[PDB]
């Protein structure tokens, strides 16, 4: 409607802000979301795509991955496995691989020139390690006179029973903005946050765990290192979902005080503004009912022989136009359920949700 | 803003980001998803925790908080103290077991990143099957079911990578809701095929004659058992819902449902009926004897229309015997007091 309902009580952009995280998904930061973005978190206000994708997985999601097979594999490797990337890490081979952000780095896939320090993958492709404990003399005719393989003897991303299981191909060096521990320790005060030497390991895995102000943790068992990434709880949300919480936590009463203030005292402009916006409140917190209702979590059904299905001529059967914009929702629902079982990717669940908004229309 | 272009362009977006190498990435996370289901038996195994329940806990630590399992499905799981303590015996799980929980988790996740790398198939795909009487957003929808059906399934062992295998599970997926929601009336996927065959050989048989075929040539060019009182009744059925409400006559505010007249309701001259009906029939009924009129009354007035069975103790000659001439008696008065002839109905 022209005064938003919603966004005149809710001090939302009235018309914009609605619309806004409403139909797509520009979140509103609901409750506390305490890392920054520059500034403090924003209580009320909102934020896109990019910039939440950037809040949570941590700064800086760069997966340079190299072409051909000796040069950049190189360069990147010799300064990629726990040597801290600066910023602007000029890694050396083609053009120049540029990694413009943050703290530490894991590279990905090796292929067959010299093979040193990698993990348990080729370990058992050459049995001298694996089988028995060779992996020194491997190192080849200088002995005479942690890993270190032969000189270049293996190729791919294989299982050697046969060579049967296996991959040939790319090597990314996708540097993850995060800080890595190697040997993290137990203080008690709060419970044991993250890991001890290499024995237990209280972090959650590898997905979501809330340690101190940073809050993802990943783990690698390669060496302990607990790849503990930094953003918290931001409560981010968007869609009716953010609205019913919104529309609950205000107690009108307060509103209806503040803008008492507001209306009487401060210039025109802003005080207008307030007494328009009181007018929604009083009315609410009058004889009228309470204000949570705005929002539908329960869509009332007509009537059945009031949306008829009727015989007309032959086998023509005619129903009310109703129910194939009921059909519309029931699918949807119905649809958006059982891909939240199934389970959910994000964008998903959204261009649902999007669909469904829009039948309940 | 208008919707299609919104959601193309966020997942577009992310493949942009993040499409899934043709081998390594697709190979990567396959492989992670299956130590991950090797992962969560082997965790029922030792926990005695069916596999569904440690793979809703590793979902809820993976995907999302207690928000997620509250909303959604309703509150069975306790919110916080519940999948808790799920998770801490999965952290008791020493050096050896706690590896699973481990794998469980990221292979999970990386699940998800398999999921999101190829919605532009899903899209391509599901952008043919368009003019069938689904949305495109509800057809990219279902097929994006389809593609997580895939996933469940796909064997890395057996080298074909996941490409050819989602355009197969993909595609049911659409054929299916092409078939299960594109009407108004619930037809079967058999109702469906042969109402396109039916359609398609009229197709062919409105190829030559320049008659629309009498349903005679549609029989015989379907096949074997095809005659006429089927496909007239096929096309019946093909025939869409019209809409109680459309424009009528002249075309004006004349709206096609005030034409249509009421059955069940009585006309004004029914219920005048029922009532003299009533009366004179309670009337009668009460210048009989209980038994046998009350049998037959309520065996026919009350219930569901069994001589036998009709009545309690009494067989059925004292049956046959009151009906009859009870019956009788009361239709022969009933003539000289004509109240019930008039045929009230
Ligand atoms: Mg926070
Ligand atoms: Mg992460
Ligand atoms: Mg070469
Ligand atoms: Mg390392
Ligand atoms: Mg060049
Ligand atoms: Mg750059
Ligand atoms: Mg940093
Ligand atoms: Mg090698
Ligand atoms: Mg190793
Ligand atoms: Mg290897
Ligand atoms: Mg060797
Ligand atoms: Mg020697
Ligand atoms: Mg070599
Ligand atoms: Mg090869
Ligand atoms: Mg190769
Ligand atoms: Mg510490
Ligand atoms: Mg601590
Ligand atoms: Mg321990
Ligand atoms: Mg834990
Ligand atoms: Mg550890
Ligand atoms: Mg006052
Ligand atoms: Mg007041
Ligand atoms: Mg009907
Ligand atoms: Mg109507
Ligand atoms: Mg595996
Ligand atoms: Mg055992
Ligand atoms: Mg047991
Ligand atoms: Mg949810
Ligand atoms: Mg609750
Ligand atoms: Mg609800
Ligand atoms: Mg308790
Ligand atoms: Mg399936
Ligand atoms: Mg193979
Ligand atoms: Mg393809
Ligand atoms: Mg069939
Ligand atoms: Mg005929
Ligand atoms: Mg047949
Ligand atoms: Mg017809
Ligand atoms: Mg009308
Ligand atoms: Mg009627
Ligand atoms: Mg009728
Ligand atoms: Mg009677
Ligand atoms: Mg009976
Ligand atoms: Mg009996
Ligand atoms: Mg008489
Ligand atoms: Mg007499
Ligand atoms: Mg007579
Ligand atoms: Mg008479």
């Amino acid at each position: 409607d022209v005064p938003s309902k919603i966004g005149t009580l809710l001090d939302l952009s009235a018309t914009e802000l609605e619309q806004v995280l409403y139909f797509s998904k520009y979140i509103v930061l609901d409750p506390k979301g305490a890392i920054l973005n520059g500034v403090p978190v924003e209580k009320r206000q909102l934020l896109t795509d990019e910039e939440y994708r950037e809040l949570r997985y941590g700064k800086q999601e760069t997966y340079p991955l190299p072409p051909g097979v000796d040069a950049l594999v190189k360069d990147g490797e010799e300064v990629v496995k726990g040597q801290e990337l600066a910023p602007g890490v000029v890694s050396r081979l083609d053009g120049v691989a540029l990694y413009r952000f943050p703290r530490r780095v894991r590279v990905e896939y090796v292929k067959k020139e010299r093979a040193g320090l990698r993990l348990p993958l080729a370990a058992w492709v050459e049995k001298e390690a694996y089988k028995p404990g060779e992996i020194l003399a491997e190192l080849p005719e200088p002995y005479l006179f942690g890993d270190k393989i032969v000189a270049a003897i293996d190729p791919e991303e294989e299982v050697i029973a046969e060579a049967e299981g296996v991959v040939h191909l790319h090597e990314p060096a996708s540097i993850l903005v995060v800080k890595a521990r190697v040997y993290p320790f137990e203080d008690d005060v709060e419970v044991s946050t993250g890991d001890r030497v290499a024995p237990g390991d209280v972090l959650a895995d590898g997905g979501k765990v809330k340690s101190d102000v940073y809050g993802r943790v990943e783990v690698d068992l390669v060496r302990n290192v607990v790849r503990v990434v930094e953003s918290y709880d931001i409560d981010a949300r968007m869609g009716a979902e953010a609205i019913q919480q919104l529309l609950k936590e205000l107690d009108l009463e307060a509103l209806e005080k503040e803008l008492l203030e507001e209306m009487k005292h401060p210039s025109r402009a802003r005080r207008a503004k307030a007494r328009k916006r009181l007018e929604v409140v009083r009315a609410f917190l009058d004889s009228g009912n309470r204000p949570e209702w705005m929002i539908l979590e329960a869509v009332p059904v007509l009537p059945p022989d009031l949306r008829p299905m009727v015989q007309v001529d032959g086998g023509r059967f005619a129903t009310s136009d109703l129910n194939d914009l009921y059909r519309r929702l029931i699918n949807r629902n119905n649809r958006l359920k059982k891909l939240l079982a199934q389970g959910a990717p994000e964008i998903i669940i959204r261009n649902e949700k999007r669909m469904l908004q829009e039948a309940v229309d | 803003k208008i919707s299609t272009s919104d959601p193309v362009r966020q997942y577009l977006h992310e493949i942009g980001q993040v499409p899934l190498l043709t081998l390594e990435e697709e190979v990567e996370l396959a492989r992670k998803v299956e130590e991950g289901m090797e992962a969560i038996k082997k965790l029922s195994e030792i926990t005695g925790l069916d596999p569904d329940l440690i793979r809703e806990v590793v979902r809820a630590k993976i995907l999302g908080s207690a928000r997620v399992r509250h909303i959604p499905g309703l509150k069975e799981t306790l919110d916080p103290k519940t999948v808790e303590e799920i998770d801490q015996k999965l952290k008791s799980l020493p050096k050896e077991h706690k590896r699973y929980l481990h794998i469980a988790r990221e292979g999970e996740a990386a699940r998800q990143h398999l999921i999101e790398a190829n919605l532009r198939l899903v899209v391509s795909i599901a952008k043919k099957y368009t003019g069938r009487g689904l949305s495109f957003l509800d057809l990219i929808q279902e097929g994006n079911q389809g593609l997580i059906r895939a996933v469940e399934k796909f064997e890395y062992k057996r080298r074909f990578k996941f490409s050819t295998y989602a355009t197969w599970w993909i595609r049911q997926a659409i054929n299916r809701a092409i078939a299960d929601q594109a009407r108004t009336i619930r037809i079967p996927v058999h109702m469906v095929e042969t109402i396109n065959k039916l359609s398609r050989t009229a197709r062919q048989l409105q190829q030559e004659l320049g008659r629309e075929p009498t349903y005679e040539e549609i029989a015989e060019a379907m096949g074997p058992g095809w005659d006429a009182k089927r496909v007239e009744e096929t096309l019946k059925i093909a025939q869409e819902p019209v809409s109680l409400e459309t424009p009528i006559g002249d075309e004006k505010d004349s709206f096609y449902g005030d034409f249509i007249p009421d059955e069940h309701l009585p006309s004004p001259v029914d219920a005048a009926t029922q009532s003299l009906l009533s009366e004179e029939l309670e009337k009668a009924l009460s210048k009989l004897s209980e038994r046998e009129a009350m049998v037959l009354k309520l065996r026919k007035g009350l219930i569901d229309g069994e001589e036998v069975g009709a009545f309690f103790g009494v067989t059925r000659e004292r049956i046959r015997q009151i009906e009859n001439k009870a019956l009788r008696k009361l239709k022969y008065h009933e003539s000289r007091t004509r109240k019930l002839r008039d045929f009230l109905d």
